[PDB]
């Protein structure tokens, strides 16, 4: 019903999960952890070249 | 018709104080006509007050029990029948008494 | 050319990296656990299944 879904944080994989129910029809999701995204806050403190 | 060798079966819903308890029945019976339909005794409020009956043919019909996995019996004038289902309810009920 | 570590091809993961604030593209765990509410109408039902 709720469907939890943790898949390694892989960009190119479309890992195709299922929502397991007997209420209703259990149902397909893709839980794609697309992207790894991170960005935090941050300061330039210096260019170097 | 004596509602003989009836089924009231599983099809789920999502249940509703109204009329959102739904459950198929094979309707089956040893004759064919209108049959006025409601549980043994009150408890269910049923959205068809007759439902048609042929033998051996199969018919939803529409209630509303209380309960929110509709695991009620219904009392197919002449046969009683559990008209299951197993239905999640809305997250909120804010309108007006059952 | 007298590199240090490039972490485009050696940080844990399975990453490659753009210019980034403090990023890590691509990397291929850094799991995301995911959770959904699902409302039950947005399922097919059990008996049109």
């Amino acid at each position: 019903y709720e469907h939890t879904a943790v898949m390694p944080n892989k960009v190119g994989i479309p890992y195709k999960a299922l929502v397991e129910r007997p209420g209703y029809a259990p149902v397909h999701l893709q839980i794609q952890l697309v992207n790894t995204r991170i960005i935090p806050s941050t300061n330039l403190e210096y260019i170097t070249c | 018709p004596t509602v003989s060798d009836l089924e009231c079966k599983i099809t789920e819903c999502t249940y509703a104080s109204d009329f959102g308890g739904i459950a198929t029945v094979a309707y089956k019976s040893s004759k064919a006509g209108n049959c006025p339909i409601h549980s043994p005794s009150g408890v269910a409020v049923i959205k068809e007050n007759d439902v048609t009956l042929a033998e051996s043919g199969s018919f939803t019909f529409h209630f509303s029990t209380a309960n929110i996995h509709p695991a009620f019996k219904l009392q197919v004038c002449t046969s009683a029948v559990t008209c299951k289902g197993d239905c999640k309810p809305p997250k909120d009920h804010i309108v007006d008494y059952p | 050319r007298d590199k240090g570590a490039p972490l485009n091809d050696v940080a844990p993961f399975g990453c490659s990296i753009a210019l980034e604030p403090l990023r890590a593209e691509n990397c291929a765990v850094g799991s995301i656990p995911i959770s959904i509410d699902i409302p039950d109408a947005a399922f097919t039902r059990i008996s049109e299944t």
